RNA sequence: UAUACGUUAAGUGGAAAAGGAUGUGGAGUUGCUUAGACAACU
RNA sequence: UGGCACCUCGAUGUCGGCUCAUCGCAUCCUGGGGCUGUAGUCAGUCCCAAGGGUUGGGCUGUUCGCCCAUUAAAGCGGUACGCGAGCUGGGUUCAGAACGUCGUGAGACAGUUCGGUCCCUAUCCGUCGCGGGCGCAGGAAAUUUGAGAGGAGCUGUCCUUAG
RNA sequence: GAUAAGUGCUGAAAGCAUCUAAGCAUGAAGCCCCCCUCAAGAUGAGAUUUCCCAUUCCGCAAGGAAGUAAGAUCCCUGAAA
């Protein structure tokens, strides 16, 4: 398992070798730094925890300062961990960068999905209208709650409520391009969330 | 039980021991098997004579009884003589061959069909069809030997697939 | 297989038998299986 | 996108005129057809004297849409009309002429007499 | 978590019939049996 | 389809459709099998299996049914013949009018026909979202394990094996 | 991985036979996982890293009160919310 965390940049196309256009992502990854190593043994289980993104001084904090401190490094804005990585070929401190990754190399990319506030159920769940006209007073509502006899509704009866903004993982993107110079992975499609927002870049787990 | 009842003469070459817990290990030629029997079975080794007492005389007893008897009957004869189950190869284009030690059979398939023997078992190939599974655990040979048979179990019409050394496979006729 | 409540010998080969509680019917014919259910 | 009442221009000289979608075939809940899909479809216009007449179902394939069609270079074409060609099961056209320019996409599907008949395929 | 003697292996007990069945316990009758039975082996 | 008349007449709104589903399995498709009067392709019948899936139209108020064209398949039932404080209001049973028929008649159906008001600002539980409080034996900032819960679960055609 | 129907291997009870009684396998879109998301109020409130540090009052103690540390908020500029 490998994995780097980097910004969304935003979306733009690159032709292949053959004539086609293939539309990228561009997610921009400054270095990460491993910042602690968990341990069966200490932890319970294995996991590297990478930093990115330097936080200015006046917005870190006291207690994030002494965390990042056995990695010798600026505090970071974003920390996640990565399981299933060979633990053995990392240390603290050590950064990771874009070229773990090579063009054509298959991975999954996690994000949170752009929030879309209050939404109702044709727009949240996909349901459908009720006829416009003919007499219709029943256009974007959500439908009959269920039967009689329960007395209830059943849980999962689904109804408006706050859209998107959930965390969210596409499977199986193709890494097009990989600019060491610029830290930047061209990867195959789109992947979740604003621009600017966190993306993880992991291995595909299906592979 | 008649058949728990029975003696077994242990021939010359044949050392059986055990530990008290009805585990019974077998050595000779061939091999060592081992194997755990039921409790309340006295096993008695009395110079390569052995006998099976049942303590009372009861459903469940009485089973036992006649299995530990076979049991052991086709242990000491495993690693004395062995066992071997035969296989025939029916159909044209059937055909057997051993690369090292997995059984590859071409039996009609759009593919090679692959048997890797379990330790304790050799597969010889004689011919191209005709099978021969060996081992000195009777079980092992009859679940390898069915394996085998079960890759192309004989069809009915024209008895095509691996069958059993001289197995009665029920002909019917086609049109 | 035949699955029936009337497990019965259908011709004197047929051989009643009982595998996990279940009464069944094993013969050489291969129509005479049977199976109590 | 052809659907369910959609009605075509033919372009062939089978003898419609003018056809009524049907039905968009292959898959169960099928909505729409594009350039190289078949379609069940009856004549609603036939010319006087035609091999297919008036009210006939037929087979018919589409090699035009105002809709058209994106290739994987990048490029799309596009057309100001939706036309088809009445077919036989095996794809060869029940006519003898193809009339105006048809979509490269014929020769995926293996349209081929289509597109050696077409006076220009694009 | 009594005593004594038996039954059940189905969680039967804690849901139903005709019918089916080498489940198992208890009585009884009877065919054959060391002049050698049943089973298996020419 | 009935039998009974036990709840409801100081009101438990109807058939069909729409929106939203949920459950059973007596399984329509897909999966795994036994038998075949199963050569192959197909099928017949029985067993296991409820994970997912299970069409768009013409006619009719219709349910249903016939038909057209598809599909792997176009499953059968329960949920107040699920669902009108969620919608529709075409059918049916208010007042108008008319035909046939019956009546001396007012009127009526053993039959039709055209037209005819669908009220309610959600207190409680339930359902979908979002906060505040306290707790978790000091006060904080981050990163997390996963007891447990939800989601997803479908399938065609073609090429090859191979005529 | 464990199973259903099914297929069995070895095997007596019942000298034979038998998938079964002891024992050993195989075997489904189904079951438990694998995959995605939420999840410690999981009151059983978990785990790891880092930060702050034992102040001043009273009361005989228990305990109470007041300034603060680390940190956070009010308020303000906003949106990717
Ligand atoms: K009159
Ligand atoms: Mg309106
Ligand atoms: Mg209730
Ligand atoms: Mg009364
Ligand atoms: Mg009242
Ligand atoms: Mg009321
Ligand atoms: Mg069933
Ligand atoms: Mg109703
Ligand atoms: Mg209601
Ligand atoms: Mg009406
Ligand atoms: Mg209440
Ligand atoms: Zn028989």
């Amino acid at each position: 398992t490998k994995g780097i965390l980097g910004r969304k940049i935003g979306m733009t196309q690159v032709f292949a070798e053959n004539g086609d256009l293939i539309p990228v992502t561009v997610i921009e990854a400054a270095p990460n730094v491993v910042l602690q190593k968990k341990t069966a043994e200490n932890d319970g289980y294995e996991a590297i925890q990478l930093g990115f993104d330097d936080k200015r001084e006046k917005l870190s904090n006291k207690p994030e300062k002494g965390h990042v401190a056995k990695a010798e490094t600026a505090p970071k804005r974003f920390v996640k961990e990565l399981r299933g990585v060979e633990m053995d070929a990392y240390e603290v401190g050590q950064e990771v960068k874009v070229e773990i990754f090579s063009a054509g190399e298959i991975v999954d990319v996690t994000g949170v999905s752009k929030g879309k506030g209050f939404q109702g159920a044709i727009k949240r769940h996909g349901q459908s209208r009720g006829p416009m006209s003919h007499g219709s007073r029943y256009h974007r509502r959500p439908g009959s709650m269920g039967p009689v006899d329960p007395n209830r509704v059943f849980k999962g009866k689904l109804l408006p409520g706050r859209m998107g903004g959930e965390q969210i993982t596409v499977q199986n993107l193709e890494i097009v391009k990989v600019d060491a110079e610029r830290n930047l992975l061209l990867i195959k499609g789109n992947v979740p969330g604003a621009k600017k927002s966190l993306i993880t870049v992991k291995s595909a787990v299906k592979s | 039980s008649r058949v728990g009842k029975k003696l077994l003469e242990i021939p010359s070459d044949v050392t059986v021991t055990l530990n008290d817990n009805n585990t019974v290990a077998v050595k000779g030629p061939k091999g060592e098997l081992t194997r755990t029997f039921h409790p309340d079975m006295e096993i008695k080794v009395e110079d390569n004579v052995l006998t099976v007492a049942r303590p009372s005389d009861q459903k469940e007893h009485r089973a036992l009884h006649g299995t530990t008897r076979s049991l052991l009957g086709n242990m000491v004869e495993g690693v004395s003589k062995g066992f071997e189950r035969g296989l025939e190869l029916v159909g044209v284009g059937y055909r057997a061959s051993k690369s090292g030690n997995k059984l590859v059979l071409n039996v009609g398939y759009s593919h090679p069909v692959e048997i890797v023997p379990e330790e304790g078992i050799e597969i010889e190939v004689p011919s191209q069809t005709k099978v021969v599974v060996k081992g000195t655990d009777k079980e092992r040979v009859g679940a390898i030997a069915a394996n085998i048979r079960a890759v192309r179990s004989p069809e009915p019409y024209k008895g095509k697939g691996i069958r059993y050394e001289g197995e009665v496979v029920r002909r019917k006729e086609g049109k | 297989m035949k699955v029936r409540p009337s497990v019965k010998p259908i011709c004197e080969k047929c051989k009643v038998i009982r595998r996990k509680g279940k009464v069944m019917v094993i013969c050489e014919n291969p129509k005479h299986k049977q199976k109590q259910g | 996108m052809i659907q369910q009442e959609t009605r075509l221009k033919v372009a062939d000289n089978s003898g419609a005129r003018e056809v009524l979608t049907i039905k968009v075939l292959g898959g169960s809940g099928r909505k729409t057809a594009n350039i190289g899909d078949v379609i069940v479809c009856t004549v609603k216009q036939a010319t006087p004297g035609g091999v297919v007449k008036k009210g006939e179902v037929v087979k018919a394939v589409i090699v035009r849409t105002k809709s058209g069609a994106r290739r994987s270079d990048g490029s799309y074409i596009s057309f100001d009309e939706n036309a088809c060609v009445i077919i036989r099961d095996d794809k060869s056209p029940r006519g003898t002429r193809i009339f105006g320019p048809v979509a490269r996409e014929l020769r995926e599907n293996n349209f081929m007499k289509i597109v050696s008949l077409a006076p220009e395929v694009i």
